[PDB]
């Protein structure tokens, strides 16, 4: 397949006020690993993340060519961007390429910097939105974490357990796909505090 | 995907599921197949979902453009024209299967329009991939000059016969009723199915996660 | 004559003279009270003849934006449409309604379209732009030049200063949505010559519900000095 | 100097513009038109000089649709083109929207095209006016004109030509009274203005007149055997 | 000035350049039309500067069509331009409609296309007026005139150049709606050679053409044993 | 026009978009040690304006730079936009962001453009810039309508240039500038120019550029914030008046 030339695992889950992204941080053509401390989330605002996974350079180019309308828009706006306007903007991006695709499958997360609800979305690789409101996933190895996020999501959650659930879902998860994993980076975001942390995982 | 509607002798109801999959797995639950296109104007959609929200979004700016300039109220063979005008534009390229239906100052119109530009205007369309299960019900149970409540039902009743007979559609049924005097969305209508209650807890305590590194950065 | 040419004083002199094409429109007033916004202007007609019911001085952009303006109607009506554009433009990028103040950027900015080339002249009209927005009513002014300015309260065409003087004089905050019509309406009385009708005006606000023309009933009713 | 080409004048006028009007009169000739509660009806005169021509020929009105019509004053040949350009607007608004074009729609297309004459240097303005009848779904009749500049208004009645003010006092003075308006009553005042106005006690051959009803709202101009039935009642009374 | 450029008005709504260029069709030779009962009749006042041009130089009858026939007074140039214009459009109606275009809209047509120019500051109007003319069983006998300015208005009889006034004050007598081709030849023949003058300018020829049912909606040049046989009575009728 | 010379070697037009200016507002800029500010006067002094904005005339081009403009403001609501997509194109580019000098280039080589083809008008806008950069630090510029930069260490651009100009040659202390002193300094050479006196702090506008724990920093003072700046003035000039 295409995606699974170079791999990813992004997945995204939201608390009570609060909310968490994460990913994989391997680097590695279809079957062998260069490099281990690849950059696949990437902040778009305080209190606001994204993360992409899919074919690498479609993941740095959808990223530095939405910085280049992020600044323009915050520099002509007087104001930092939503969430919601953010999806839209990407989908926008994808959907110019209707026929040209980018090969990626953006995951959102972030608080709207005044009221501070979390916000979560997940796109196609033409741009459609998702926004649930439990948890999102977009990668490789989507049914593996799909069927952790069922059984460990509860509706409310503080960032002590939030941290837990998003940590235990993605290593078990990486832990049965051949393509994702050499180490777990989580986002922890909150009103106050931005945490991050990376994870003890297994290298093979 | 599901969708469907009927003309009753006062306007509009229309219907649709809320499941997406991206292959033999569910990625969404709750979506909102059914779309604004103005006032008195709403749009079911099937197939490509960036293509029907696209679609969708630039007819309604069009319509809200036209009616603007008019300053009256919008017409549905003025939507169907643009959609289909469009369609047959890219040949099929646009994966936009539509239910368009809305009331004007003619009456109630309902239209079923395909990918490639055709069109048709009927009492009663279904669309998707439970079309042939909802088919199945209206034309066992559709009769002319019907009531609010009873092509409520019989909408229900299609879109459910899509959910338990197909695989790609289930999770909620949603209807829109459009007349002269009155716009009813209903978001959701019925709820068939629910997940079960678990009965086991898997909540992780803090400390069963390992970790390596740490790092904090305030904020205000 | 020319449009691309300096004066050694430094002046551009055909904007100088589309802004006094401006200068003798019809009046046309503005307020921004705390919970909305006053657009008010004169539609007089030349005959017993002319239907005021098919044309309007006072139009919507969106829900939320609206327009007034002083000049020439030709020019009011490119405007318009550039404007209910760039909205939708917007909107179909962001699927967020445009703000008050990025319209008559992206307005000024095609007002100054037509100040650079030879072969096309400025617009005659100023336009006064209403909003509401994050839970705070806006009121600019468009020129001719490409250039705006964010207003409390003003009045372009006839009689623009003693109309202004009037709401330096007769204006202040901690007012409403009401308290305002009454001043404008005040604000145009200076310059009516005859008897104010229903239909000799025409009042648009705008508020959290979003802009709205009013109709010849509550213009009778204002008309008054009622509330 | 600041009357040759269309730029600013120092006190914010365009001449250019104004000269437009005033071609609008060189045909020598004056229309009106009169809207009524169920009728709208529009009146020229029919100036032939020679016997040579073909009076079949020689019209000011015009079929844009089956359901509007128009009378064009002015330049005879600039009338030609602003109404193919109409019927080509009036025909892609129903191609494009599934619907006839209204005439409060048509008029401001048509002021719209005009105003971009006057906006930029490329082409001249157009030495015509041009007035415009039509029934509507819930507004009823209406009578339109529009300008050289890309002026538009609505009207109860209106007259465009040399004889215009002193036949729009006529019609304001015929409009405050307000009688039960009538298809009947509508043709007689539109005749009896252009009577005064001109004083010629008109023949069926010197007028054509186009009219358009709510029981018939197909546009129709008369016959001479059917202008001298609404001649001949003026006579009487 | 205000009578520099077609796109200028004048302070009382005047284009000085399009009546200009009508000026340069009253300075041009005499060509008269006339509509029959059953066809039309072109004559032209053909006048032979030199007798260096052989006999058919300078043709100012041109066949448009195969049921249609043209004649021009004014700059010559810009009739064979207008002729090769109105023959195009007559070929893309067949090619896109499949049938004979009428004159009523063949008329409309090239009108536009005079019109265009004046309007604008890079082109001058066209310095001719011309006639069509046509025959058809359904649509019958049909005469035209086409203005510099882009006016077209139908005739019964009509004259372009010099002698309009002297030609149409002849042409008024004449009962053409009674009448056949053949007999209006003479009076068509009998009117170039009465206002012809042979002191303001000197010898000239006779130019006729045709359409009708005598050559079945076929714009014919007329024969010669018929062209002789109306110079005849026009030289016999001279004796007035 | 533009593109024809005179006998004398001369470009009247581009001398008359740099006449344009004198009529607009007044600016200043004064490069220090610890930063580099900007000090604008707001002749939009009205009873009725509202003053929505962040700033009116200070326009932020990047998170290392701003620019303060004096002129047509149509010219320079184009300028504003032009500069802005410079540096986002450099930042694609490279993903480094742009040094205040580039910038600088990239914009007067399109001011230089207006002054030699055809039929446009030169932009009658000068402009002052103040940025950061890993290469030369905090530094200070000033365009032309013609297409000239030039880095300075205090200048003044609009009506009363020459004045303030004349103040800075006489009170700048090279070396030993720091953004309290230069702020003291633009309070004085700000009300020894403005035709009307007093100095109100709603008829100024202030911005300084400094560095915090390696970030870039561009904030704008507020009343309350200026006042105190002002009410240490008329005491500095009252203490040079009690010695009589």
């Amino acid at each position: 397949s295409i995606m699974s030339y170079n791999g990813g695992a992004v997945m995204a889950m939201k608390g009570k006020n609060c909310v968490a992204i994460a990913a994989d941080r391997r680097f590695g053509i279809q079957a062998q690993m260069v490099t281990t401390d690849f950059q696949k989330i990437f902040p778009m605002g305080d209190r606001l993340y994204i993360g992409l996974a899919g074919l690498a350079t479609d993941v740095q180019t959808v990223a530095q060519r939405l910085k280049f309308r992020l600044n323009l828009y915050e520099l002509k706006e007087g104001r930092q961007i939503k969430p919601y306007t953010l999806m839209s903007m990407v989908a926008n991006l994808l959907y110019e390429k209707r026929f040209g695709p980018y090969y990626t499958e953006p995951v959102i997360a972030g608080l709207d910097p005044k009221t501070f609800k979390p916000f979560i979305c997940s796109l196609d690789l033409i741009g459609c939105p998702m926004v649930t409101d439990d948890f999102v996933v977009s990668g490789t190895c989507a049914e593996q974490m799909y069927g952790m996020c069922e059984s460990l999501w509860e509706p409310n959650m503080d960032p002590d357990h939030l941290f837990e659930t998003i940590s235990q879902a993605m290593l078990n998860a990486v832990d049965r796909d051949a393509v994702s994993g050499m180490g777990v980076i989580v986002h922890i975001i909150e009103k106050d505090k931005i945490t991050t942390r990376t994870l003890k995982a297994r290298m093979d | 995907t599901t969708i469907a509607g009927v003309v009753y002798k006062d306007g509009i109801v229309l219907g649709a599921d809320t499941r997406a999959t991206e292959g033999m797995v569910v990625a969404d639950k709750n979506c909102s197949k059914i779309h604004f296109i103005s006032p008195n104007i709403y749009c079911c959609g099937a197939g490509t979902a960036a293509d029907t929200d696209m679609t969708t979004q630039l007819i309604s700016s069009n319509l809200e453009l036209h009616s603007l300039s008019t300053g009256r109220l919008p017409r549905v063979v003025t939507a169907n024209r643009m959609l289909k005008q469009m369609l047959f534009r890219y040949q099929g390229y646009i994966g936009a299967a539509l239910v368009l239906g809305g009331v004007d100052v003619t009456g109630p119109h309902l239209y079923s329009i395909y990918p490639h530009g055709s069109t048709d205007k009927l009492p009663y369309v279904t669309m998707g991939s439970g079309s042939l299960a909802a088919m199945a019900v209206f034309e066992d149970k559709f009769r002319p000059d019907m009531e609010e409540e009873e092509a409520k039902n019989l909408v229900s009743e299609a879109i459910a016969a899509g959910i338990f007979n197909d695989l790609g559609s289930g999770s909620n049924i949603d209807l829109c009723v459009i007349s002269k005097n009155k716009l009813d969305f209903l978001r959701p209508y019925t709820v068939p199915n629910k997940k079960g209650t678990r009965l086991g807890r898997y909540r992780c305590e803090k400390g069963t996660t390992a970790v390596l590194t740490e790092k904090i950065t305030p904020l205000e | 004559f020319s449009l691309t040419t300096f004066s050694p004083s430094g002046k551009l002199v055909q904007i100088e003279y589309a802004l006094a094409a401006v200068a003798g429109g019809a009046p046309s007033v503005g307020i921004k009270a705390a919970n909305g916004v006053v657009l008010a202007t004169e539609k007089k007609q030349k005959s017993i003849l002319y239907d005021e019911r098919s044309v309007h001085k006072v139009e919507p952009i969106t829900k939320h934006i609206g327009l007034v303006y002083s000049g020439m109607g030709p020019d009011y009506r490119v405007l318009v449409h550039r404007a209910r554009k760039l909205a939708q433009q917007y909107y179909l990028v962001y699927q967020e309604p445009i703000p008050t103040a990025q319209l008559v950027q992206r307005v000024a900015s095609v007002m100054q379209e037509y100040t650079q080339s030879g072969g096309v002249r400025p617009f005659g009209v100023s336009l006064l732009i209403c909003g509401w927005n994050e839970g705070r009513p806006y009121l600019f002014q468009s020129d001719p030049s490409g250039a705006y300015f964010a207003w409390k309260a003003t009045a372009m065409g006839k009689n623009y200063v003693n109309g202004k003087t009037f709401l330096e004089k007769r204006y202040n905050e901690d007012l409403e949505l009401e308290d305002a019509i009454h001043t404008a309406i005040l604000t145009l009385k200076e310059s009516f010559e005859g008897q104010m009708t229903e239909d000799n005006i025409e009042v648009g606000i705008c508020n959290e519900a979003g802009f709205r023309r009013l109709t010849p009933t509550e213009v009778k009713d204002y008309l008054a000095a009622i509330a | 100097f600041d009357r040759h080409i269309t730029i600013f004048s120092p006190e914010g006028r365009l001449y250019q513009v104004e000269y437009a009007f005033k071609a609008i009169n060189q045909g020598g000739l004056t229309s009106v038109a009169v809207r009524g509660k169920d009728c709208a009806v529009i009146v020229t005169q029919k100036k032939v000089p020679d016997k040579l021509l073909d009076s079949s020929t020689v019209t000011h009105l015009f079929k844009i649709t089956e359901n509007i019509g128009c009378v064009m004053t002015g330049m005879t040949a600039d009338s030609r083109s602003q109404v193919q350009r109409a019927r080509y607007e009036a025909a892609n608004w129903k191609y494009k929207y599934g619907y006839e074009i209204p005439v409060d729609m048509l008029c401001k297309r048509i002021a719209d095209i005009s105003q971009v004459y006057t906006q930029n240097a490329e082409m001249r303005p157009l030495g015509c006016c041009m007035i415009l009848i039509g029934i509507d779904e819930e507004q009823g009749p209406q009578v339109y004109k529009c300008d050289p500049a890309g002026y538009y208004c609505g009207f109860k009645a209106t007259a465009a030509g040399v004889k215009q003010t002193e036949s729009t006092s006529f019609l304001e003075k015929k409009v405050k009274k307000k009688f039960d308006w009538t298809f009947e009553q509508t043709v007689e005042t539109a005749i009896t203005c252009l009577s005064t106005v001109l004083s010629i006690d008109f023949k069926p051959s010197e007028i054509e007149v186009g009219v358009v009803t709510v029981e018939n709202p197909k546009f129709r101009i008369l016959t001479e055997a059917e202008i001298d039935a609404h001649l001949v009642a003026l006579a009487e009374r | 000035g205000y009578d520099l450029s077609a796109s200028t008005f004048s302070p009382d709504g005047r284009v000085f350049q399009v009546e200009y260029a009508m000026k340069a069709v009253e300075n041009s030779s005499t060509a008269i039309g006339i509509r029959c009962k059953d066809g039309v009749v072109f004559g032209v006042e053909k006048l032979v500067l030199s007798k260096l041009y052989e006999e058919g130089s300078n043709k100012r009858l041109f066949n448009v069509d195969r049921h249609v026939g043209m004649a021009v007074a004014g700059l010559l140039a810009d009739a064979r331009s207008l002729a090769d214009i109105a023959r195009e459009e007559a070929s893309n109606f067949r090619s896109n409609f499949g049938y004979n275009i009428p004159l009523k809209h063949l008329a409309d047509r090239v009108a536009m296309y005079v019109h265009a120019y004046t309007l604008y500051s890079a082109v001058r109007p066209f310095g001719c007026s011309f006639m069509l003319g046509s025959y058809s069983v359904n649509d019958g006998a049909q005469l035209y005139m086409i203005d510099p300015s882009g006016v077209s208005y139908g005739y019964w009889g009509c004259a372009i150049g010099k002698a309009r006034q002297a030609a149409k004050t002849e042409i008024e007598k004449l009962q053409m709606k009674e009448m056949t081709c053949r007999d209006i030849v003479k009076e068509v023949a009998k009117i170039i050679y009465i206002v012809h003058d042979e002191v303001k300018d000197k010898a000239f020829e006779l130019e006729l053409s045709w359409v009708g049912e005598l050559t079945n909606g076929r714009h014919e040049i007329v024969p010669k044993d018929i062209r002789e046989e109306a110079e005849k009575y026009a030289k016999e009728s001279l004796k007035e | 026009r533009t593109t024809i010379f005179s006998p004398e070697g001369r470009l009247y037009q581009v001398e008359y978009a740099m006449e344009a200016i004198g009529h607009a507002g007044t600016c200043l800029g004064i490069l220090a040690n610890d930063g580099v500010l900007l000090a604008a006067e707001r002749r939009n002094i009205h009873k009725l304006l509202d003053e929505v904005f962040f700033s009116e005339k200070i326009y932020k081009l990047n998170e290392d730079m701003a620019c303060s403009v004096a002129g047509i403001t149509s010219d320079a609501n184009v300028l504003t936009n032009e500069l802005r997509l410079i540096a986002q194109r450099y930042l694609l580019q490279y993903q480094e962001p742009i040094p205040c000098e580039q910038l600088v280039t990239a914009l007067c080589d399109i001011k230089q453009a207006y002054t030699q083809f055809g039929g446009k008008r030169p932009f009658g806008v000068s402009l002052l810039y103040i940025g950061w950069d890993k290469h030369y630090g905090f530094q200070l510029y000033q365009s032309d309508p013609s297409g000239n930069y030039g880095g300075w260490k205090a200048t003044c651009i609009g009506n009363n240039s020459a004045a303030a100009v004349s103040m800075l040659k006489q009170d700048y202390k090279e070396g030993e500038m720091t953004l309290k002193s230069a702020l003291a300094l633009a309070i004085k050479v700000l009300n020894k120019t403005m035709d009307v006196s007093k100095l109100s702090a709603e008829k100024v506008e202030i911005a300084t550029l400094t560095r915090e724990n390696g970030k870039t920093v561009i904030r704008v003072l507020k009343q309350k914030e200026v006042e105190q700046l002002i009410k240490k003035h008329e005491e500095e000039e009252a203490k040079a008046e009690r010695e009589k």
